[PDB]
C-alpha cells in the first residue's frame, strides 16, 4: 500500500548520477589547472630569457 | 603544478559529496519515522491498552534518542568538512607563496647574469685601460655587494 522501495531506487538513482558526474568533472577540472600553471611557468622562463639577452 | 591541481580536484568532489550526504540524511531519517510508525499499528491484536503502549514506545524512543543523536553526527560531519576545507585553503597559500618566492630569486640573479655578460663582452675588446670596462666592474662590485647584503 506505500510504495517505499520504488521511492529508495528513485532516489538513489539521482544520486547516483550527480555522483557520476561530480567525480567526472572534478579530474578535468584539476587538469586544466594544472596545464594553465605550467603554461605561466613557460612563459615566465621564455619573457625572462629574453630579458636578460636584451 | 600536479599537487596544485589535485588540491581542487579534492575540495570539488567534498563540496559536491557533502550536499549529497545531507540529502541522504533527511531522506534516511523519514524512513526511520515510517518504520517506527508503521510497526507500532500492530498494537490493535490487543486493546486500548495495547495501542498506547505500543506508540508510546515508539513516539518516545524514536522522538527522543534516535533523532538527536544522528543530528549531532551531521553535525560533526559539518564541523569536519569546515576543518577540511581550511585545511586545503592554507595549502593553496602555501604553494603560491613557496612560486612566488622562487620567481623572485630567479630575477634578483637574472639581474646579475646580464652584467657579468656585459663586462664579460666588454673584456674581449683586448684594452685594460678601456673606461668602460672600468664602469663595467665598478656596476659589479657594487650589484655583488649589494646581492651579499640580503642574505
Amino acid at each position: 500500500v506505500i510504495p517505499w522501495q520504488t521511492f529508495d531506487e528513485t532516489i538513489k538513482e539521482l544520486s547516483r548520477f550527480k555522483q557520476e558526474y561530480s567525480q567526472a568533472a572534478s579530474v578535468l577540472v584539476g587538469d586544466i589547472k594544472t596545464l594553465l600553471m605550467d603554461s605561466q611557468d613557460k612563459y615566465f622562463e621564455a619573457t625572462q630569457t629574453v630579458y636578460e639577452w636584451c | 603544478n600536479n599537487a596544485s591541481g589535485k588540491l581542487l580536484a579534492l575540495d570539488s568532489q567534498l563540496t559536491n559529496d557533502f550536499s549529497e550526504k545531507s540529502s541522504y540524511f533527511q531522506s534516511q531519517v523519514d524512513k526511520i519515522r515510517k518504520e517506527a510508525y508503521a510497526g507500532a499499528a500492530a498494537g490493535v491484536v490487543a486493546g486500548p491498552f495495547g495501542l498506547i503502549i505500543s506508540y508510546s514506545i515508539a513516539a518516545g524512543v524514536v522522538e527522543g534518542k534516535l533523532i538527536p543523536e544522528l543530528k549531532n553526527k551531521l553535525k560533526s560531519v559539518q564541523n569536519f568538512f569546515t576543518t577540511l576545507s581550511n585545511t586545503v585553503k592554507q595549502a593553496n597559500k602555501d604553494i603560491d607563496a613557496a612560486k612566488l618566492k622562487l620567481t623572485t630569486e630567479i630575477v634578483a640573479i637574472g639581474e646579475i647574469k646580464t652584467e657579468t655578460e656585459t663586462t664579460r663582452f666588454y673584456v674581449d675588446y683586448d684594452d685594460l685601460m678601456l673606461s668602460l670596462l672600468k664602469e663595467a666592474a665598478k656596476k659589479m662590485i657594487n650589484t655583488c655587494n649589494e646581492y651579499q647584503k640580503r642574505h
